[PDB]
C-alpha cells in the first residue's frame, strides 16, 4: 500500500545523485539476486500484488501480448513451486530481461486517481 | 493372472469394502493378541500372574 | 533463588518402569505396600485408592478381603437410628490414620502430612525426588545452618527444612519373600506402589500406545504413498508456450 | 445438473470441500487450518465424554477429574487427550497464524478473514483458560486468582466486576461452577466463528505462498488437498498419539496434582505454556492498568498489521530482510514464553521488557521501515537512469 | 461477616483465622511489645504508619 | 438470492483471470506413472538445496537468542551464588 | 451496490431477514417461526444462567434448584422462565406444525423443509425429556426410569441398551450428570437445525394462506413483517409474564417439589402435559416394543404426509371435507392428551385406542381418500357434460 509515484520519486532521487546510487545500486542488486524470484522464471512485475483497482486497470491496458507472456510466466511459477524445484540455469530471468513493464501503466493509472480524489475535494477561491 | 484378480477383488465396489471389512475383523483380532503376547513376554517376570506362581510355589 | 530454596534436584535412577514397553515391577507394588502398611501408615493417608483395586495387581482376592475387614467403616444405623460400624468390603477406600487436618497437626508438630496417593504426580522429579527424599537424610545438617526446632535437614526439600524426620532404616520391616530389607530396597518398593497408586493405568496405558503408534505410523506412510499417488498427474504436468500471432 | 450441487445442503458441502478451487502451489502450511477443525472436533468430542462424569463443585471437581482418570472406563484416554489436544491446539494455531504473518495472508482482500482469526485466538485462549480453570488444582486456583484480580487494577468499576466474575469475594464454588458453565459454553461460539471464518475466506480463495495471483490455474479440494489433508492428519494423530500414551504429563504442570487450597501460594504461579508468552508481558509493566492493558494489546496488535504492511509484494517469499526480522519476531515470541516461565529476578525483568519491546516494535516500528526499503530497493535494483 | 471472639482465648499462642478466604492473624497484644510497637522506627523503615490506625484495639491485633 | 459484491475469484469457468492463449498443458495419468520416482535423489540433494538457501535466517536469529538465554541464566545462576551475592545487593537495590 | 448486500454476513443477514420477499397474503399463523426462534433464544439464555448454579449430581440436583429458586437474585425469574417458557415452546412449535398440515406446507417443493421440521421436533422433545429429568422430583424420576427401561422391549440388545442409557442399574447420579451434559448439548443441535430450516425455507420461499402463487405481488420481509412479528412478540412475552409471575406452577405438575426417592411410587406417573399424546399412544398398545414402535411411528407418520395428500390444490382453504376433518385430528389430540393424564381404568383404554387409531387413520386413509373424492367434486361441479 505504498504507492508507487513514492517509489518512484524516492527511487529518482536516489538514482540521479551521484554518491548514493553508487553506494545504493549494488546492495540492491544483491537483494535482487538473493530475493530469487528470477531463479522461478518471474519478472518483478509479475509479483506485484493485484487486487486493487489500479493494478486491475494496469493489467486491463496491458498490451494483450505481454499479457500472454505474463500469464505464462504465472502458470510456470506456480507448475515449479509446487514440485519444490528451481527453473534450470538457462530458464531463468536474465538481469537485462527484468525490465519494469508494468510500471508506467501504474503510474499513469495512479496520476489518474490522485487527480480524480484531487478534484473531488476542490475548493474555489471565492 | 492379474486379470483374474482384479475382477473378482477390486471391479465392484461392493465385494472391495466387503474385503476391506472382513479384512479389518481379522486383523484387529489378531494384532490384539500379537502385541498383547509380544508384551507380556518383553515384561517377564514382572507380570502378576508371574509374581503369584511364584509366591504359590 | 538460591539452589537451597530450590532443593537439589533428583537423579535419574534406573527405574524397571523407565522406558515405553516397561510394566511396573508387582512384586516391588506388593512389597511397598507392606512397607507403606507397616510405615507410612502412621502419617500419610490413601483415600483415593479403593481396596478392590489391588486385587489382580499386588494381592488376591482373599488378601484384600481380609486386609478390608481388619478395618472399621461407617455403616448405615439401625432401626433405631443409633450409628452402627462395619467391616470393611472391597468397595470401601484406604483409610487414613486421622480423622481430620487438625489432628494431623496436632500429631505432627502443626505439618500436615499429604495423601501419597498422587505424590509422585505432584512433585517435579516424579519417582526420583520421592526415592532420593526418603534416602537422603544426611546424619548432621550441614555446616551453619539454623534448622528450627522439630525440623530435619534433607537437600532434597525446597528450603533444606522438611518436617518429617527419617523413617526408613534397615530391617524395620521383614518381607515375606525373604528380600533384603535395606533402606534403598524399602525406599525403591515404597516408591514403586506409590507410582502405581499415582497410574494404575500404566500397564494398559502402555500396551493401547503400542498399538495406536504402530497403526498411526502404518496410516502415516500409507498416506504418504496415496497421496503421491493421487498427485503424480500434476507434480508430472508440463507447460509449453507459444506465443501467439498478433491480431 | 449434479445432486451435489442441486441440493441444499450438498452445495454447501460441494462448494466449501470438494470443488472448492485451491490455488495448486500451496504447500503444507495451508493444512493447519483443516488441523485446526480437526483439533476442534476433538476437543468437542472428549469435552462431551468427560462432562458426562464431571461435577462442578469447589468440593467436588478435582475428585471428580481423577474419578474420570481412575474408575471410569478409558478416562484416562479422554483426558488426557483433551489436555494434550488443547496443547496441540494451541500450537497448530500458533503455526496457523504465523503462516498468515509470513506470506502475507492479511492483506487487502482479507483483512475481514484475519480479523475474525483474531476474534477467534481471542475466544480459544479465554476457553483454555476456563478449562484449566475447571480442573481445580493448585496452579488452576492461583491462576484464576492472579488473572482474575488483574481487573482491580480498572479505577471506578474493578472492585465491582471482581466481585462479579468471583461471584463471591475469592475463587470459590460459585467461581468454579460458572467457568464451568462458560468453558462448556464458549466452543460453540468458536464453530460458529469458524463458520464465519470460512465464509470470509470463500469469497476470496486461499492465497499461495508466492503472493501473486492464484486464478491462473487452479484444481479441486476433491482427491488432491483431501488427501494432502491426510497425510498431516495422520501425521497429528501420531504425534498426539505419542503424548497421549507415553508422555501424558510432560505438557502439564505437575502442581495441580494437588487439590486446590486458598491457603497455600505455590511459589511459582504460572498458566499453562501457551498463555506464558502474553503472561511475560503482562509481567514487565511495573504497574497493573498498564499491564493489563499491554496483555489485551499484544493480542489486539494483530489488527494494525494489515496498515503497517506498506510493501507492494505480498508475502515475505522473496524479501530478505523480512525473513530475517520475521524469524527474529518468531525466536522473540519464544523466548518471551521462556521469560514467563521464571521468576521475577534481575536479568529476566530486563530480557522481558527488551523482548516486550521487540514484540511491539515489530508490527509497529520494523515492519514499516524494512518494507518501505525493500520496495525502493525493489525499483532501484531493476530500473535505470 | 463472621463474628469470631475473644474471651476463650488467653495469649501464649496465635490464631490466624480464615475467612472469606482471609488468613489473618489475631492475637492478644503483650505489654512487652505492645511498647516495642510504640519503640519503632518511622522511615528507617519502608513504614511511616501509625499503630493507633493499624489496630484501634490497644490490646488486641489482628 | 441477490447477487454479492465483486470478488477476485469466480468459480469454473469464469475464475477471473487473464485470457490465456498459446499455452498447452500435458500430463500422463498416474495409472502410467510411477510414484516415488526421484525420492532417493531429492532427499539427499533437494533436501539440502533448500536448506542451504533458507538456514541463515532462521539460524541467526535462533543462534541470538540461545546466547542471549543462555548469558542470562548464567548471570542469574552467579547472581544467586555464594561467591555472587556482593554483586545481588548493589545489583537490585 | 449497497453495503447490506456487499458484505459476507450482512449478505446473509440482508437476504434472509430485511430484503427477503414474502407474500402479502400470509396472516398471522405465520409469525409461529420467529416465535420459536424468540422462544429457543429464551430457553438458551435462561438455561445458561441457571447451569451457573446448577449442580448435577443425584444428592445435589433437587437442592440445587431450590438453591436457584431461594438464593440467586431473581433466580425464581430464571427458572420459572425456563420451565413455563419450554411449554410455551412446544405450545408455539404445535401451532407451527397445525398451521403447516393446515396450509398444506408439507407439500411436494416443501418436503425437505417438513423432514428437517420433524427432525427439530424430535430433538426438542428429546431436550425436554433430559431437561425434566435434571431438576430430580418425583415425576421427573420415575417418568425417567419408565421412558428408560421402554427400552428393555428389544428382544436382543435391550437390556444392554438400558444399562448403556443408565450408566449403571437404575436411575441415579451417573444418569443424571449424563441428562445434564446432553440437555446442555441437544439445543445446540437444534439451532444447527433450524438454520438448515431456515436453508431450506430460503430455496422456494414461504406459502400462502390461498395455496396459489405468491410470485406475483412480494413484499420484503422488513419494515412490514418486522412490525407484523413484533405484534406476536409483544403478545406471546405478555401471556408468557403472566404465567410466570401469577400462575408459575401452573403447568407444572406438584410432584416435582418431592424429591426424588427410588422406593415410593407417586401412583400416577404421568410426563409434562406435551408429551401426554405420545404417552396415550404408547399406554394404548397392550405390548412394550409394539407400544415404542406406535409412539416412534406416530411421530414419524408426519413423514408419509407428502405422499398420501392426493389432491391438486394445496391446502384446506377451499375445502369443506378437508377442514371438518382436520379439525377432528386436532379435537382428537387435545383428547388423546387428556387420555394421556388418567389411569388405565375402564373407559379410558378403549378411548385412547380409538383416538390412537383415529390418529393414524388421519393420515393413511383419511387425507387421501378425502383428497381423492374432493378432487373429483371440484371437476364435475363445474365441468359440463
Ligand atoms: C529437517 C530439514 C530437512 C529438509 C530441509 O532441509 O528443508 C529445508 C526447508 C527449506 O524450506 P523451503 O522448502 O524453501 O520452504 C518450503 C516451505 O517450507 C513449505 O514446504 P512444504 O510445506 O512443501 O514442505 C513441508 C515441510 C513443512 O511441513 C509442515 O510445516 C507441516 C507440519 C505438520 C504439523 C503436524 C502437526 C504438528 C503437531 C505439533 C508439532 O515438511 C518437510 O520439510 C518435509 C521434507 C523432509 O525447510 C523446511 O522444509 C521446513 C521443515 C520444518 C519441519
Ligand atoms: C376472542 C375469540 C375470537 C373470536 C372472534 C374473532 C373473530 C372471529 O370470529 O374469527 C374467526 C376466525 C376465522 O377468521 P378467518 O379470517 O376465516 O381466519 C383467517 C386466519 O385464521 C386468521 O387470520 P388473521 O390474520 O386474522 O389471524 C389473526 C387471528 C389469529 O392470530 C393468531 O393465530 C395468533 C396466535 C397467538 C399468537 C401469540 C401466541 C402466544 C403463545 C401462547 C399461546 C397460548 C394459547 O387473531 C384474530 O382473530 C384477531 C381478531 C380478533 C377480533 C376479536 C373480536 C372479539 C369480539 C368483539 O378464527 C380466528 O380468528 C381464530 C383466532 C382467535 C384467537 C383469539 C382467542
Ligand atoms: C444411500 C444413498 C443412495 C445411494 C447413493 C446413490 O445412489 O447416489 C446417486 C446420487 C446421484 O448422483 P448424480 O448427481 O450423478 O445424479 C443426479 C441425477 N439424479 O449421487 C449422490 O447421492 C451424490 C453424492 C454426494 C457425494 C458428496 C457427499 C459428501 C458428504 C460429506
Ligand atoms: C448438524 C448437522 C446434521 C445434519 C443431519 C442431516 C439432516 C438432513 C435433513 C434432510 C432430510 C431430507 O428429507 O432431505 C430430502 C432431500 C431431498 O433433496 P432435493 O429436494 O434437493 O431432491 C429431491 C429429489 N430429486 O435429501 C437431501 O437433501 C439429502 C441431504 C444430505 C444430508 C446433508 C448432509 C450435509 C449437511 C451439511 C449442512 C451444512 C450447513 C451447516 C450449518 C451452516
Ligand atoms: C454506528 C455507526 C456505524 C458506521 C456509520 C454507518 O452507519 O454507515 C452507514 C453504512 C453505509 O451504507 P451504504 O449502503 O450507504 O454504503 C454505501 C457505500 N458506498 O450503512 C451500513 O452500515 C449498513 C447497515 C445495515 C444494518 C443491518 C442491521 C442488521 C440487524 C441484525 C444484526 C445481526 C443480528 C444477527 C443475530
Ligand atoms: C429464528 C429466525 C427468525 C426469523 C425472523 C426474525 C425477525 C425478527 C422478529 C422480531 C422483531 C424484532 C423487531 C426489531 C424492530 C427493528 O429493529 O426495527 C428498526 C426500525 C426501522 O424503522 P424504519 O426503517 O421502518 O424507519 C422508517 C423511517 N426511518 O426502527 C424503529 O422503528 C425503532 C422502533 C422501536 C423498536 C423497538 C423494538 C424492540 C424489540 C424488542 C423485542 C426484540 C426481540
Ligand atoms: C510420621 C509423622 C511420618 C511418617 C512415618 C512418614 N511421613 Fe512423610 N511426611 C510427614 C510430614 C509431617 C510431612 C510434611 C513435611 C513438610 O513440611 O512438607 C511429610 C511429607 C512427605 C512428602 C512431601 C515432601 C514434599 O512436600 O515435597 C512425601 C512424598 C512423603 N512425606 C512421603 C512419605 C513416604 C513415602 C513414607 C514412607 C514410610 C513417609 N512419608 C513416612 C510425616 C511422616
Ligand atoms: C475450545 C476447545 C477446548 C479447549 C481448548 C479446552 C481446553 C481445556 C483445558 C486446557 C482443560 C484442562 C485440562 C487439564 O489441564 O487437565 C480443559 C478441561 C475440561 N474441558 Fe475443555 N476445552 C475445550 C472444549 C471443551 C468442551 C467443548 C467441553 C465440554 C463439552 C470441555 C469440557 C472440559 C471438561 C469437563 C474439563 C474438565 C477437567 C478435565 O477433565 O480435564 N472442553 N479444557
Ligand atoms: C479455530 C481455529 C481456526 C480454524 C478452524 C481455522 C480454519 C481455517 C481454514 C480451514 C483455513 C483455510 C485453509 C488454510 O488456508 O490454512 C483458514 C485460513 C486462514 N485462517 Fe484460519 N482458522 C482458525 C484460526 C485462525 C486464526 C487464529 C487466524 C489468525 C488470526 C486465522 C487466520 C487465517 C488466515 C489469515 C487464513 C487464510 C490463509 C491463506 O489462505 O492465505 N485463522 N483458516
Ligand atoms: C431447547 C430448549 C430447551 C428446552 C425445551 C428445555 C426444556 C427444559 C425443561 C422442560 C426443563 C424442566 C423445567 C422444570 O420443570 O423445572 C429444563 C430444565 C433445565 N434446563 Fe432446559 N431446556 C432448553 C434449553 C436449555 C439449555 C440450553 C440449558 C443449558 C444451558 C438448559 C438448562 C436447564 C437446566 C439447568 C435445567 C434445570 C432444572 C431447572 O432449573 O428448572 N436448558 N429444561
Ligand atoms: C425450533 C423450531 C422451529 C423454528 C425456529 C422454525 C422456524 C421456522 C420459520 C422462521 C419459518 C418461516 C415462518 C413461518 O412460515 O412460520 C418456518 C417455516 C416452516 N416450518 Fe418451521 N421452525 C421450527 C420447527 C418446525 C417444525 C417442528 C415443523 C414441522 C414438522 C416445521 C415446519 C415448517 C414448515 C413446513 C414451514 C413452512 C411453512 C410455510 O411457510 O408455509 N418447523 N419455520
Amino acid at each position: 500500500p505504498q504507492s508507487f509515484t513514492s517509489i518512484a520519486r524516492i527511487g529518482d532521487y536516489i538514482l540521479k545523485s551521484p554518491v548514493l546510487s553508487k553506494l545504493c545500486v549494488p546492495v540492491a542488486n544483491q537483494f535482487i539476486n538473493l530475493a530469487g524470484y528470477k531463479k522461478l522464471g518471474l519478472k518483478f512485475d509479475d509479483l506485484i500484488a493485484e487486487e486493487n483497482p489500479i493494478m486491475q486497470t494496469a493489467l486491463r491496458r496491458l498490451p494483450e501480448d505481454e499479457s500472454y507472456a505474463r500469464a505464462y510466466r504465472i502458470i510456470r511459477a506456480h507448475q515449479t513451486e509446487l514440485t519444490h524445484h528451481l527453473l534450470p540455469r538457462n530458464e531463468w530471468i536474465k538481469a537485462q530481461e527484468d525490465v519494469p513493464y508494468l510500471l508506467p501503466y501504474i503510474l499513469e493509472a495512479e496520476a489518474a486517481a490522485k487527480e480524480k480524489d484531487e478534484l473531488d475535494n476542490i475548493e474555489v477561491s471565492k | 493372472s492379474f486379470s483374474s484378480l482384479y475382477k473378482t477383488f477390486f471391479k465392484r465396489n461392493a465385494v472391495f469394502v466387503g474385503t476391506i471389512f472382513a479384512g479389518a475383523f481379522v486383523f484387529q483380532t489378531v494384532f490384539d493378541t500379537a502385541i498383547t503376547s509380544w508384551y507380556e513376554n518383553h515384561n517377564k517376570g514382572k507380570l502378576w500372574k508371574d509374581v503369584k506362581a511364584r509366591i504359590a510355589a | 533463588m538460591t539452589a537451597a530454596e530450590h532443593g537439589l534436584h533428583a537423579p535419574a535412577y534406573a527405574w524397571s518402569h523407565n522406558g515405553p514397553f516397561e510394566t511396573f515391577d508387582h512384586a516391588s507394588i506388593r512389597r511397598g505396600y507392606q512397607v507403606y502398611r507397616e510405615v507410612c501408615a502412621a502419617c500419610h493417608s490413601l483415600d483415593r485408592v479403593a481396596w478392590r483395586t489391588l486385587v489382580g495387581v499386588s494381592h488376591t482376592n482373599e488378601e484384600v478381603r481380609n486386609m478390608a475387614e481388619e478395618f472399621e467403616y461407617d455403616d448405615e444405623p439401625d432401626e433405631q437410628g443409633n450409628p452402627k460400624k462395619r467391616p470393611g468390603k472391597l468397595s470401601d477406600y484406604i483409610p487414613g490414620p486421622y480423622p481430620n487436618e487438625q489432628a494431623a497437626r496436632a500429631a505432627n508438630q502443626g505439618a500436615l502430612p499429604p495423601d501419597l496417593s498422587l505424590i509422585v504426580k505432584a512433585r517435579h522429579g516424579g519417582c526420583d525426588y520421592i526415592f532420593s527424599l526418603l534416602t537422603g537424610y544426611p546424619d548432621e545438617p550441614p555446616a551453619g545452618v539454623a534448622l528450627p526446632p522439630g525440623s530435619n535437614y534433607n537437600p532434597y526439600f525446597p528450603g533444606g527444612s522438611i518436617a518429617m524426620a527419617r523413617v526408613l532404616f534397615d530391617d524395620m520391616v521383614e518381607y515375606e519373600d525373604g528380600t533384603p530389607a535395606t533402606t534403598s530396597q524399602m525406599a525403591k518398593d515404597v516408591t514403586t506402589f506409590l507410582n502405581w497408586c499415582a497410574e494404575p493405568e500404566h500397564d494398559e496405558r502402555k500396551r493401547l500406545g503400542l498399538k495406536t503408534v504402530i497403526i498411526l505410523s502404518s496410516l502415516y506412510l500409507l498416506s504418504i504413498w496415496v497421496k503421491k499417488f493421487k498427485w503424480a498427474g500434476i507434480k508430472t504436468r508440463k507447460f509449453v508456450f507459444n506465443p501467439p500471432k498478433p491480431r | 445438473m449434479a445432486f451435489r450441487k442441486s441440493n441444499v445442503y450438498l452445495s454447501l458441502v460441494n462448494s466449501y470441500i470438494i470443488d472448492s478451487p485451491q490455488p495448486s502451489s500451496i504447500n503444507y502450511w495451508w493444512n493447519m487450518g483443516s488441523l485446526l477443525g480437526l483439533c476442534l472436533v476433538i476437543q468437542i468430542v472428549t469435552g462431551i465424554f468427560m462432562a458426562m462424569h464431571y461435577s462442578s463443585n469447589i468440593e467436588l471437581a478435582f475428585s471428580s477429574v481423577e474419578h474420570i482418570m481412575r474408575d471410569v472406563h478409558n478416562g484416562y484416554i479422554l483426558r488426557y487427550l483433551h489436555a494434550n489436544g488443547a496443547s496441540f491446539f494451541f500450537m497448530v494455531m500458533f503455526m496457523h497464524m504465523a503462516k498468515g504473518l509470513y506470506y502475507g495472508s492479511y492483506r487487502s482482500p482479507r483483512v475481514t478473514l484475519w480479523n475474525v482469526g483474531v476474534i477467534i485466538f481471542i475466544l480459544t485462549i479465554a476457553t483454555a483458560f476456563l478449562g484449566y480453570c475447571c480442573v481445580y488444582g493448585q496452579m488452576s486456583h492461583w491462576g484464576a486468582t492472579v488473572i482474575t484480580n488483574l481487573f482491580s487494577a480498572i479505577p471506578f468499576v474493578g472492585n465491582d466486576i471482581v466481585s462479579w466474575l468471583w461471584g463471591g469475594f475469592s475463587v470459590s464454588n460459585p467461581t468454579i461452577q460458572r467457568f464451568f458453565a462458560l468453558h462448556y459454553l464458549v466452543p460453540f461460539i468458536i464453530a460458529a466463528m469458524v463458520i464465519m471464518h470460512l465464509m470470509a475466506l470463500h469469497i476470496h480463495g486461499s492465497s499461495n505462498p508466492l503472493g501473486i495471483t492464484g486464478n491462473l490455474d487452479r484444481i479441486p479440494m476433491h482427491s488432491y488437498f483431501i488427501f494432502k489433508d491426510l497425510v498431516t492428519v495422520f501425521l497429528f494423530m501420531l504425534i498426539l498419539a505419542l503424548f497421549v500414551f507415553y508422555s501424558p504429563n510432560t505438557l502439564g504442570h505437575p502442581d495441580n496434582y494437588i487439590p486446590g487450597n486458598p491457603l497455600v501460594t505455590p511459589a511459582s504461579i504460572v498458566p499453562e505454556w501457551y498463555l506464558l508468552p502474553f503472561y511475560a508481558i503482562l509481567r514487565s509493566i511495573p504497574d497493573k492498568l498498564l499491564g493489563v492493558i499491554t496483555m489485551f494489546a499484544a493480542i489486539l496488535v494483530l489488527l494494525v498489521l494489515p496498515f503497517t504492511d506498506r510493501s507492494v509484494v505480498r508475502g515475505n517469499t522473496f524479501k530478505v530482510l523480512s525473513k530475517f526480522f520475521f524469524f527474529i519476531f518468531v525466536f522473540n515470541f519464544v523466548l518471551l514464553g521462556q521469560i514467563g516461565a521464571c521468576h521475577v529476578e534481575v536479568p529476566y525483568v530486563l530480557m522481558g521488557q527488551i523482548a516486550t519491546f521487540i514484540y511491539f516494535a515489530y508490527f509497529l516500528i520494523i515492519v514499516p521501515v524494512i518494507s518501505t526499503i525493500e520496495n525502493v530497493l525493489f525499483y532501484i535494483g531493476r530500473v535505470n537512469k | 461477616k463472621v463474628e469470631v471472639n475473644l474471651a476463650a482465648i488467653p495469649l501464649g499462642k496465635n490464631v490466624v483465622v480464615k475467612w472469606q478466604g482471609k488468613p489473618v492473624f489475631i492475637r492478644h497484644r503483650t505489654p512487652h511489645e505492645i511498647q516495642e510497637a510504640n519503640s519503632v522506627d518511622m522511615s528507617a523503615l519502608k513504614d511511616p504508619q501509625t499503630d493507633a490506625d493499624r489496630v484501634k484495639d490497644p490490646q488486641w491485633l489482628i | 438470492g441477490p447477487p454479492s459484491g465483486k470478488t477476485y475469484m469466480g468459480w469454473w469457468g469464469h475464475m477471473g483471470g487473464p485470457k490465456q492463449k498459446g499455452i498447452t498443458s500435458y500430463a500422463v495419468s498416474p495409472y502410467a506413472q510411477k510414484p516415488l520416482q526421484g525420492i532417493f535423489h531429492n532427499a539427499v540433494f533437494n533436501s539440502f538445496r533448500r536448506f542451504k538457501s533458507q538456514f541463515l535466517y532462521v539460524l541467526i536469529p535462533a543462534g541470538i537468542y540461545w546466547y542471549w538465554w543462555k548469558n542470562g541464566n548464567e548471570y542469574n545462576e552467579f547472581l544467586y551464588s555464594k561467591a555472587g551475592r556482593e554483586e545481588l545487593e548493589r545489583v537490585n537495590v
